[PDB]
């Protein structure tokens, strides 16, 4: 039922909303306000899914859709088997994430630590909304959203980049991109570096932080330290979005060429043309 | 006839395609979930289940000498001064007398070793500057000794006499202050320092509360426990400083 | 807030650290140097490197394979170099365009392309020697270096093993920042749509999961940064209050939790994982599948959409079409 | 560096796919203000007297046309091709039947271009049509023809710089980018798909696995075959102002059915088309044009998808005067 080391952690307090009320926990998981939201939007937006889903043609899992409204409902209400459907499970989605990072506020309230984890959630949300409400906000439709199936979000991300004839050459991309790539080198990088100094193997002794910074001291001529790895694997994977948002807000309301033509910018310098 | 086909209208890649499932569900479920219960197991409340979930004991051959092994049990034994407020498993414990001075809710410690942390070559890693003579303040950084400590209340709660620097990793870690009226020193996390030019602000406790923060058994070195009890002093007053802390924020 | 999580408020300085290796100690070269800016958000000093047989091997090697490639880059600006600044990130070699099979193409026409791929294959395994020479050499497990082999390994299924599978050189990436960019649309039309090989979706799904892993590891061990957490070689030898509280921070939200230990081998897996999942795709690429899309129309995943404009039968098919 | 919203935005595929137009208004506004400027139908006249094969002395073409007919066909002919340099252009001043300017036998064999057109591909141009204006938009030389290896600008009636010109060997790969849509494809589309047919345009496998005898070694298309296609598939797109899902479902480029608009067939007749043109009409006038005229390898200048559309999906917005000049097709 517990860890060895938690019942004395299990005290009352450290929510943001509704007080002893629902100041729980059920099994090993925390209840709180937010809790009870979380739960309910979860539960009427996978009913609604589920629902959804039996009037469509088909139960494979990889295959069904649901889909948000033709460019012509504008940002108005659809009917429900025309986008509507689609319509309230986007407002149940952004309910739930919005109370699970809320919840977590509550939970590192309780435990006395830092609120950095809720905060670093709020950048997959705000993904979400530049993706689902901004962009759509910005050109008018709700149409323009991405729908809720397995592979066909896919055919959705597809078509909106070769709408822009090679988004490979979007900038902001590039960068998103960029930051994928080294937070998943460096996260490979760190956490293999603290198993090593763990397990160096063979019965031999654990090694010490001095062992950690010489270790890349050699390998590249640097040591970030043991604090400062964590504030930039906390960095590199937040910009993935946040650089990333800039790509995804400009195509459209501040770019309708290909994004290869936006380059002209650097090629199409009258001194070197 | 088409490259990859097998019997049965099978072909190669969706076999792969269970093969791959296969691999990351088993070291999921059977490597790394063990390996998260190395920590914290058997839980609290001999099942063939508690015996299932965990991996075979491992051994670290410490860098000073000594091993140590995990899972191993760890009964905690040490008395909480805390009450149920309901009944129910899952209602929350209330505390029965100073929650900071009882060490319970965000005011808990671990039981680490009673052990000086120590540098590569042996030496204490965590000490003041007055014995770490070899280490210094960067030019251009606040040199908090002699500047006021101003807790949550706006009253000042001592003056700054020392800093504890960490040698194996060059960072300071704690500052140490005399504590006014109380004869006695104390030390903070430097993460609940707000460094000032002309004072350091402490909003985790009120002035009054800087005289029960747990104290050393010698001036010049601290073990791994005195840390941890040191640093949940200070994250206890997060939800303890006053009644109102506890509460709901809106 | 904390706002040693944010910067160094107030940095240290001491005497520079030197771990003796069991090899090697004479072969760091440089003095170090001290950044105050740097030492805000990262350990101040810089240098010493270490320098070594496998490493100066990979520098010997990797500048072979950058001078051929920004050689044959200056021929295609016909070593104009105003055109090869202004033009650079257009300029590529490239592997051959004819098909030779496995046969070895003429300079002009994709050799070339196979040198400076030989040479670069030849900088990474020196580097891995480094990668893992120094950690056997300091005492450390070899856990590092195993990534990189993964990352190693991907680049040889994209640059020469794929095309040795299928028996074609041209298939191979090209050396060149838009060149090489390109080669991504041309391989995902030539095998159906990369979207629907279930292998890239893998190393997506582990590639965004290294995102949400560093970001949530990074923010847990900031969250108790005042407790000790980011000494965490001695918090997996000795269990502190830093890692309880991160245990049952994660616990409490999401009902399961890891170790201090543990969730650096979930870190360390999802990365493997992101390079092992694309190694496996590109294996059975043109190998075993050549149309991705349609062989998940034919084991019944792809999914379906209603006509918007009106369906169009393939004009090539009517009755008295042109070829 | 970047087109301020609002941004127009159309649908040509089922809803939650992201399939559509992406149009910015003011270069929507000055595409039509240009394609506007595309000279009214000069009054109908009677036909009236003998037809001018009996009238007068060198007519191959136009012949069953009545005197009154056929001077407006001239007038219009000269609007479209030659405004600013008059009939003689093309005609001796003192005997209109007299073929020595060059451009005078050139324009019979196009005017026999322009009616093929119209009578025998209504599945690309339809009952909209093509004049000579069509392509040449007021001027002798089309603003928008192609030679043998890339030429910058793209429009012919704008200087080029020093590094533009097709001498000059270190402007190579921006004539080629600025070709297809500033990508850094390595191909020239035109010479590859459009001048002639010998290769074709598809690349995808229609089966999920590798047939076998046709997937290993020489066996198969080098990779640049797909890289080649990608090059004229941006250079399309560029050439009609639009992006891939005016004609694609992006999930299946290489099937039909509901993953096509009715555009992309329309597209396919017009590759055919292109090709006729330039194979059959247009590449043959090497021996008729002047050397002035011609490319680095004798090449007479051909035509593109853009020749006509000029960054647009209809040729000046679907403008038409089939009807006004029947003479120009479709012929019975
Ligand atoms: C042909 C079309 C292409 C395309 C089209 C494309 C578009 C159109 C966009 C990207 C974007 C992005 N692309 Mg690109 N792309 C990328 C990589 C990237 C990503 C780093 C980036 C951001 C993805 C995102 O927004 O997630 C979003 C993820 C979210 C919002 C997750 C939210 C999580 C939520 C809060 C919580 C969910 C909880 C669950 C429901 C709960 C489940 C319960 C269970 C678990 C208990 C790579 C590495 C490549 C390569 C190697 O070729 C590539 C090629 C391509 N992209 C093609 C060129 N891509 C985006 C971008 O940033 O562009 C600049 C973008 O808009
Ligand atoms: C701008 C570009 C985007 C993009 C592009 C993209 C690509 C290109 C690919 C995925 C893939 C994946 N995407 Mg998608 N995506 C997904 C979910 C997913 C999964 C189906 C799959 C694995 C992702 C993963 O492991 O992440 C890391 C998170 C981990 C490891 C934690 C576990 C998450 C869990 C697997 C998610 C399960 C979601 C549920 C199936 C759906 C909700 C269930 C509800 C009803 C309870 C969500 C929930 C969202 C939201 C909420 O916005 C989202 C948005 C986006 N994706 C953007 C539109 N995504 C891959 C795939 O295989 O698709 C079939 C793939 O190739
Ligand atoms: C239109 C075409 C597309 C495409 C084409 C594509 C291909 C062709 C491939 C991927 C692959 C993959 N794609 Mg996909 N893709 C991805 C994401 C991913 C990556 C997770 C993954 C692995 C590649 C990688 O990590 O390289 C980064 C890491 C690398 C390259 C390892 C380098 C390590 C090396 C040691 C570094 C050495 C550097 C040297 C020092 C440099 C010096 C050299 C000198 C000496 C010359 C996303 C998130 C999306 C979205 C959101 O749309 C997307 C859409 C698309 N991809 C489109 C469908 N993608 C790969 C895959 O999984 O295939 C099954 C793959 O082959
Ligand atoms: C740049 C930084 C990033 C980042 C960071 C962090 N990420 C976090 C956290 C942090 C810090 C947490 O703290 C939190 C957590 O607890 O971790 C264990 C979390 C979480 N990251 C999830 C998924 C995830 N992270 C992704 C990406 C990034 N993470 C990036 C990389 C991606 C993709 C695809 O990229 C995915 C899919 C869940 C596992 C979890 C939310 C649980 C939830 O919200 O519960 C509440 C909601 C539910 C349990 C289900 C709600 C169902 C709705 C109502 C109905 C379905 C609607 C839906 C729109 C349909 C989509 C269909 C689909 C096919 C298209
Ligand atoms: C019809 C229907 C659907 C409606 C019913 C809805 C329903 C489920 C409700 C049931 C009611 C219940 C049970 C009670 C209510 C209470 C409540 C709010 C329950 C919540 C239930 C709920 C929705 C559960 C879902 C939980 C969930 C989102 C899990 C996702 C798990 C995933 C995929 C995580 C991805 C990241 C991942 C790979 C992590 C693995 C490694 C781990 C554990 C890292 C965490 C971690 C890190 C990061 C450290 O740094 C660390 C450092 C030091 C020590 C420990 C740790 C540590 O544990
Ligand atoms: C090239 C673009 C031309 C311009 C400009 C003008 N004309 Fe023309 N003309 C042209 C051709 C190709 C032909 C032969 C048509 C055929 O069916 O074979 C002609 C013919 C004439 C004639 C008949 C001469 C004769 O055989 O007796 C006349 C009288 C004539 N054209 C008149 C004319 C006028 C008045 C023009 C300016 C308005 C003019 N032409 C321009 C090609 C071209
Ligand atoms: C696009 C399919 C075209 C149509 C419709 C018409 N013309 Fe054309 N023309 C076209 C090309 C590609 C070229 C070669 C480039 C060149 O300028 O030589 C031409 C050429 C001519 C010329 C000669 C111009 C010159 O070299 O001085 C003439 C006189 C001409 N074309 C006349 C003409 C007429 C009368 C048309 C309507 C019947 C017509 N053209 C249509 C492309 C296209
Ligand atoms: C209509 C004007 C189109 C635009 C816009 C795009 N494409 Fe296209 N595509 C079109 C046709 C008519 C054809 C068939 C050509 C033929 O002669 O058969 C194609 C073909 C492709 C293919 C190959 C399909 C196959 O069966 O192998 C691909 C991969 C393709 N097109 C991709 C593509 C891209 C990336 C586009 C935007 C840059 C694009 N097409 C636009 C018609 C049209
Ligand atoms: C002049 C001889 C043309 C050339 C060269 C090309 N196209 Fe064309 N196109 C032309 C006409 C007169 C029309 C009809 C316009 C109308 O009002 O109906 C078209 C039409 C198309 C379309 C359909 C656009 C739509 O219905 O919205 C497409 C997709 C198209 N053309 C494509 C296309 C391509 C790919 C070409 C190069 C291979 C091309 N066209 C050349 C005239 C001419
Ligand atoms: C029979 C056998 C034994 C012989 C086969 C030979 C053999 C092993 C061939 C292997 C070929 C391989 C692995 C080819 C792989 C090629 C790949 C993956 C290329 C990918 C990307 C390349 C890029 C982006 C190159 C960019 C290059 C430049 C901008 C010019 C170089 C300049 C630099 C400063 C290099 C820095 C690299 C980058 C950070 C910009
Ligand atoms: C254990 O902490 C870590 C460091 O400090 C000791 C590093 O320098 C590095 C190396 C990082 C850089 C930017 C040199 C990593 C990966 C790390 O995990
Ligand atoms: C000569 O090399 C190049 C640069 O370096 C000065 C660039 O900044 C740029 C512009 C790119 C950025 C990110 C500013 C290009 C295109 C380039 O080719
Ligand atoms: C009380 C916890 C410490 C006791 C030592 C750990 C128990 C041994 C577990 C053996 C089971 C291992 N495994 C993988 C076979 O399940
Ligand atoms: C894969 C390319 C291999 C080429 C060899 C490069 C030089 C290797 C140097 C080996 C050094 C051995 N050492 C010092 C680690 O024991
Ligand atoms: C990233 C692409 C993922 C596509 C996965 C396709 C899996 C095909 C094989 C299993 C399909 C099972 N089925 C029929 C229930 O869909
Ligand atoms: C596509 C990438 C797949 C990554 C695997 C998913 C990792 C999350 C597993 C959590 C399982 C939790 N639990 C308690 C049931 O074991
Ligand atoms: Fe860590």
């Amino acid at each position: 039922a517990l860890l060895s080391f938690e019942r004395k952690y299990r005290v009352r307090g450290g929510t943001l909303i509704g007080g002893d009320l629902f100041d729980f926990w059920v099994g090993p998981y925390f209840v709180g306000f937010f809790g009870v939201s979380a739960i309910f939007f979860i539960f009427l937006g996978v009913s609604l899914i589920g629902y959804a889903a039996s009037q469509g043609p088909t139960w494979d899992p990889f295959a069904i859709s649901i889909n948000p409204p033709d460019l012509k409902y504008g940002l108005g209400a659809a009917p429900l088997l025309e986008g509507g459907f689609w319509q309230a499970i986007t407002v149940c989605a952004l309910g739930a994430f919005i109370s699970w990072m809320l919840r977590e506020v509550e939970i590192s309230r309780k435990l006395g630590i830092g609120w950095h984890v809720p905060l670093a959630f709020c950048v997959p949300i705000f993904m979400f909304c530049v993706l689902q409400v901004f962009r759509p906000l910005l050109l008018g439709s709700w149409g323009h959203a991405f729908p809720y199936g397995i592979l066909s979000h896919l055919d959705w991300v597809n078509n909106f980049g070769y709408q822009y004839l090679n988004w490979h050459y979007n900038p902001g991309h590039m960068s998103s991109v960029s930051f994928l790539f080294v937070n998943a080198m460096a996260l490979g990088l760190h956490g293999g570096l603290i198993l090593s100094v763990a397990n160096p193997g063979d019965g031999d002794k654990v090694k010490t932080a001095e062992h950690e910074n010489q270790y890349f001291r050699d390998v590249v001529g640097y040591s970030i330290g043991a604090l400062s790895i964590h504030r930039l694997g906390l960095f590199l994977a937040s910009n993935i979005f946040l650089t990333g948002a800039f790509g995804t807000i400009a195509s459209g309301p501040f770019w309708t060429r290909g994004w290869p033509e936006w380059w002209g910018w650097w090629l199409d310098i009258p001194f070197w043309s | 006839m088409y490259h990859g086909a097998l019997a049965q209208h099978l072909d190669i890649a969706q076999l792969v395609w269970y093969a791959q499932w296969l691999v990351i569900w088993t070291v999921v479920l059977l490597y790394l979930r063990r390996e998260d219960r190395r920590e914290g197991y058997p839980l609290v409340e001999p099942e063939d289940g508690q015996v299932y979930e965990l991996p075979y004991p491992k051994t670290f051959v410490l860098p000073h000498g000594g091993t140590v092994t995990v899972p191993r049990r760890r009964p905690e034994t040490r008395e909480l001064k805390l009450a149920q407020t309901d009944g129910f498993e899952g209602a929350p414990l209330q505390p029965t007398g100073n929650p900071l001075v009882d060490a319970v809710g965000p005011a808990s410690y671990a039981e680490r070793a009673e052990v000086v942390d120590a540098t590569v070559d042996g030496k204490a890693k965590i000490v003041p500057l007055r014995v770490a003579t070899d280490f210094s303040i960067a030019e251009g950084d606040v040199d908090p000794r002699g500047l006021p400590v101003v807790a949550a209340d706006g009253v000042e709660a001592g003056t700054v006499t020392d800093l504890w620097v960490d040698r194996s990793e060059h960072y300071f870690r704690y500052l140490e202050l005399s504590v006014a009226g109380s004869a006695r020193t104390a030390l903070i996390p430097l993460g609940f320092c707000d460094v000032k030019k002309d004072k350091i602000v402490v909003t985790s406790i009120l002035s009054e509360q800087f005289a029960n923060v747990p104290r050393l058994q010698s001036r010049d070195q601290i073990t791994l426990r005195e840390e941890d009890k040191v640093s949940a002093y200070y994250a206890g007053g997060l939800l303890y400083a006053t009644p109102e802390r506890a509460e709901s924020l809106l | 807030a904390d706002y040693q999580t944010i910067y160094t408020q107030i940095q240290a300085r001491g005497p520079h650290i030197t771990v003796s290796g069991e090899w090697g100690d004479n072969d760091r070269v440089g003095k170090p140097f001290y950044s105050y800016w740097l030492g805000k958000i990262g350990d101040a000093q810089i240098g010493p490197i270490y320098l070594g047989a496998s490493g100066i091997a990979a520098f010997a090697f990797g500048s072979t394979a950058i001078l051929i490639i920004l050689f044959n880059m200056a021929a295609e600006v016909h070593f104009d170099p105003l055109q090869f600044f202004r033009q650079f990130f257009w300029l590529g070699l490239y592997p051959p365009k004819a098909q030779y099979g496995m046969g070895i193409p003429p300079l002009h026409d994709g050799g070339w392309w196979l040198m400076a791929g030989l040479f670069m294959t030849l900088s990474l395994g020196s580097w891995w020697i480094r990668v893992y020479s120094r950690a056997r050499a300091l005492g450390l497990g070899t856990h590092i270096a195993w990534n990189f082999a993964a990352a190693i390994f991907f680049v040889l299924c994209i640059g020469c093993i794929h095309p040795t599978l299928v028996g074609s050189w041209s298939e191979g990436v090209p050396f060149g920042i838009w060149p090489h960019i390109d080669w991504l649309t041309a391989f995902s039309i030539r095998y159906g749509n990369f979207y629907y090989c279930p292998w890239h979706g893998f190393s997506i799904g582990f590639a965004y999961g290294c995102g949400l892993l560093f970001a949530a590891h990074g923010a847990t061990i900031l969250a108790v940064a005042r407790f000790g957490g980011d000494r965490e070689i001695e918090q997996i030898t000795d269990r502190g209050t830093a890692v309880e509280r991160a245990a049952l921070f994660w616990r409490w939200t999401i009902g399961f939790n890891a170790t201090i230990e543990s969730v650096h081998r979930w870190g360390w897996f999802f990365s493997l994982m992101v390079m092992v999942s694309a190694s496996v795709g590109i294996l059975l690429t043109g190998t075993f599948v050549d149309n991705w899309y349609l062989w998940c129309v034919k084991h019944g995943a792809a999914p379906d959409y209603p006509a918007y404009l009106p369906a169009t039968p393939d004009p090539a098919s009517l009755p008295g079409a042109p070829k | 560096c970047f087109e301020p919203p609002p941004a127009t935005t159309t649908q040509t595929g089922f809803r939650g796919l992201s399939m559509g137009e992406v149009l910015h208004p003011a270069t929507v506004k000055a595409k039509k203000e240009r394609d506007a400027q595309y000279p009214p139908a000069l009054a109908a006249v009677k036909a009236e007297g003998p037809p001018v094969s009996q009238v007068y002395k060198n007519v191959k073409v136009l012949g069953n046309l009545t005197e009154a007919e056929f001077l407006r066909t001239m007038t219009a002919i000269t609007e479209w091709v030659s405004p600013q340099e008059g009939c003689t252009y093309c005609h001796d001043e003192n005997n209109l039947a007299s073929e020595a300017k060059y451009p005078y036998v050139v324009a019979r064999r196009m005017l026999e271009m322009t009616r093929a057109i119209n009578t025998n591909w209504t599945q690309h141009v339809a009952q909209t049509g093509v004049t000579c204006y069509t392509c040449h938009r007021g001027t002798p030389l089309p603003p928008y023809v192609r030679y043998l290896e890339p030429t910058l600008p793209l429009n012919n009636r704008e200087t080029p710089t020093h590094v533009e010109r097709v001498e000059t060997r270190s402007g190579y790969v921006v004539r080629l980018a600025k070709y297809t849509a500033y990508s850094a494809l390595n191909y020239d589309p035109f010479t590859m798909f459009l001048a002639n047919d010998k290769r074709q345009v598809r690349v995808v496998p229609q089966t999920a696995l590798p047939l076998v005898g046709v997937s290993r070694g020489k066996e198969r298309r080098p990779l640049s075959d797909a890289y080649a296609t990608f090059a004229l598939m941006m250079s399309i797109s560029d050439s009609l102002g639009t992006n891939c899902t005016f004609c694609h479902n992006a999930q299946t480029f290489e099937s039909w059915g509901k993953k096509s608009t009715p555009q992309r067939a329309i597209a396919w007749w017009g590759i055919r088309m292109v090709r006729d043109l330039n194979m059959n009409y247009l590449a043959p006038l090497n021996a008729s044009l002047p050397a002035s005229r011609l490319g680095r390898q004798g090449e007479a200048p051909q035509a593109d998808c853009r020749t006509c559309h000029q960054g647009v999906t209809k040729p000046l917005f679907g403008a038409s005067r089939l009807k006004d000049y029947p003479e120009l097709g479709p012929i019975k």
